[PDB]
């Protein structure tokens, strides 16, 4: 497993690592897809507000009883703890693309989220339909066949890490399931 | 267990090829991929009260 | 007042209104609950006021982002974005406010004249200027089709008006 | 004359009335009016890169 960023994760103190030159070849050479891996990963940080926005926002207007009392996102203050969450798994899933593994997500996000939202009396379904739509928000933003904004890359194929993208997502699925 | 500071990885990109430098000095060493860097640390992921408002009047339009 | 001294030493030190200073702040200015949710409908929108009339100014105009134009490369492009949004938030402080002077002073004082010793394209510019208007009229308005603002209903038709004069300004001062 | 300073003031809107206070002890005092808050000060505008390669790849696009 790529080990470059294992310092600063596991210190969870504000400090970054500043991949390049040499040790960006060797990263990109490691992982599978290297450049097209990053494209990849770009394709989800640079919409990430947009991302988190659109799921949490598809979860309640298919279901605005969400927002009614007694509803999982009713009051300001559940409602961003909703989006900060949205916004935290789809980072830990950016992270599982750009180093190629889900040992974080799962060790990190995910380990007992399940219980927590249960004892939290968190929706699974809305959950399970956030989780969804930035799914498949994401596969299009990688695909780049988003219809309003997308992201100049060399024409190629990315089927593969769009694949491996969704895979994340459904470690969160299984997770939370 | 998971943790429960609501930090994530944050992944900053940078292509720079085109030549157009930030005000800091590079913080790596370029040698072999110019203009390109890959950054992440961990930072709590704020609660925002003005997008929370945004869900709550705006949802109904896509 | 307790603005002016964070302006005037321009250092990242800021003011907090709130209280009595906030009743007190909200009667030197008319409609003040309404303006200050006007300035909301344009700081909650920033970035994509600013986003939105900068891409309109080159869609209708795409030599911009061509060889020898206005924004062709990134550093231009994010100097122009740069611009647009100071020019925005010199408009907005001016809303809240309630005058032009630091807009007046700060920002358009010597702007004409210094696009015009850059090459800075004046048809664009005034275009960027005038997306921005439209846009913030809508929100203000609350009109706008995608991104809304929660307020008791009621008219701001006069504060809409005073935002536009306020675009009038820097239209006036690059013309 | 015009500052060169690429500084412009920027303001931000409380209004906490739901009773959700973020983390930050209050700055100023709300007695006579709870929950509401206006901050400004003067920040520099900075470049960004991403908002600018998204114009030039997405301007065509409304
Ligand atoms: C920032 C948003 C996006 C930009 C900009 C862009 O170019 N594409 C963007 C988002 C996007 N969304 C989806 C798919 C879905 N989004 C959904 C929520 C949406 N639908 C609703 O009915 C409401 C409430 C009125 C919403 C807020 C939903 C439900 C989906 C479909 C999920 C599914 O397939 O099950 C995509 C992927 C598809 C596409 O490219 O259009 C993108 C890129
Ligand atoms: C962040 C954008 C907006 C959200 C969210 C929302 O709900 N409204 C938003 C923007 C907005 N734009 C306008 C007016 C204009 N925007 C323009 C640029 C656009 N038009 C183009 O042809 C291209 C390039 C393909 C663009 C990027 C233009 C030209 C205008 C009209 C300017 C004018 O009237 O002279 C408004 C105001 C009108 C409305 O509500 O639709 C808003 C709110
Ligand atoms: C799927 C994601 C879309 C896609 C991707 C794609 N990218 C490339 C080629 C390159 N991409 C990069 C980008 C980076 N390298 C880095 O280290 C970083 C971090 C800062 C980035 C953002 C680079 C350097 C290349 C090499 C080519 C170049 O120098 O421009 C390809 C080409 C095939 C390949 O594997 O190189 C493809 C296909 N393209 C699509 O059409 C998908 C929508
Ligand atoms: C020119 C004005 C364009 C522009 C540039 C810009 N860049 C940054 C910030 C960073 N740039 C890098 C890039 C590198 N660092 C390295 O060591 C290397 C070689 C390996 C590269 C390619 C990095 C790491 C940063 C962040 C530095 C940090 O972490 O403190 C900025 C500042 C804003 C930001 O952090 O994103 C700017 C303005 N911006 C534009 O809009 C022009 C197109
Ligand atoms: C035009 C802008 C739209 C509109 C505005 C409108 N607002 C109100 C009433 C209130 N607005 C506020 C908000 C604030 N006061 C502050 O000091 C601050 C800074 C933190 C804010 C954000 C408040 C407190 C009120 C009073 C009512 C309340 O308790 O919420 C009205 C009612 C009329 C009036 O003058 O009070 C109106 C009409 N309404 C629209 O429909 C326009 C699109
Ligand atoms: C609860 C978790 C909800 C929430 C709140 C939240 N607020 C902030 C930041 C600030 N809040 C204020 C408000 C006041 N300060 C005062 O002195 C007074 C009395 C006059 C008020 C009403 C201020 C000034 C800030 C910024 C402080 C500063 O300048 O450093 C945050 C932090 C995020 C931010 O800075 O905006 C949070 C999380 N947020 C939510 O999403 C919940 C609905
Ligand atoms: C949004 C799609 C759904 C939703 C979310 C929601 N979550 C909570 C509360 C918590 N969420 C977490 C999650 C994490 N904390 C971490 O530190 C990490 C990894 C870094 C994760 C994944 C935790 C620990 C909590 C509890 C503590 C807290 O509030 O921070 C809430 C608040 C629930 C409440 O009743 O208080 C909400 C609303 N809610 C929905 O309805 C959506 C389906
Ligand atoms: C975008 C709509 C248009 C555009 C913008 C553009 N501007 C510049 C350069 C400058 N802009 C300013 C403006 C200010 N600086 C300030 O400090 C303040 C007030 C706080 C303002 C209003 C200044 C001083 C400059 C020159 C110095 C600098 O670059 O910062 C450029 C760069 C031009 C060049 O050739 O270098 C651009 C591109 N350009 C367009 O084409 C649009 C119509």
């Amino acid at each position: 497993m790529l080990d470059a960023f294992s310092k600063v994760i596991t210190s969870a103190d504000g400090k970054a690592a500043y991949v390049g030159g040499a040790d960006l070849q060797a990263l990109k050479k490691f992982v599978s897809d290297g450049n097209k891996r990053m494209d990849a990963v770009n394709a989800i940080v640079s919409n990430a507000s947009c991302i988190v926005s659109d799921a949490v926002s598809g979860m309640v207007c298919e279901n605005p009883a969400l927002i009614a009392p007694n509803g999982g996102v009713y009051s300001n203050r559940k409602m961003a703890a909703c989006l900060r969450d949205a916004e935290i798994i789809l980072r830990y899933v950016s992270y599982s693309l750009l180093s190629g593994d889900s040992s974080v997500l799962e060790d990190r996000c995910l380990n007992g989220l399940k219980e927590t939202y249960a004892s939290l009396g968190v929706p699974a379904a809305g959950n399970a339909r956030a989780v969804a739509i930035m799914k498949a928000t994401v596969n299009g933003f990688i695909n780049n066949t988003a219809q309003q904004k997308k992201l100049s890359t060399p024409a190629g194929d990315c089927s593969a890490l769009a694949s491996e993208a969704g895979g994340y997502f459904d470690k969160v699925s299984s997770a939370l399931a | 267990k998971m943790a429960t500071d609501s930090k994530a990885p944050l992944i900053e990109l940078f292509d720079e090829r085109d030549g157009c430098k930030g005000p800091a000095a590079n913080k790596a060493s370029d040698v072999g991929e110019p203009g390109l860097c890959v950054k992440v640390s961990m930072q709590k992921v704020a609660m925002n009260a003005a997008a929370a408002k945004s869900v709550a009047t705006n949802y109904m339009r896509k």
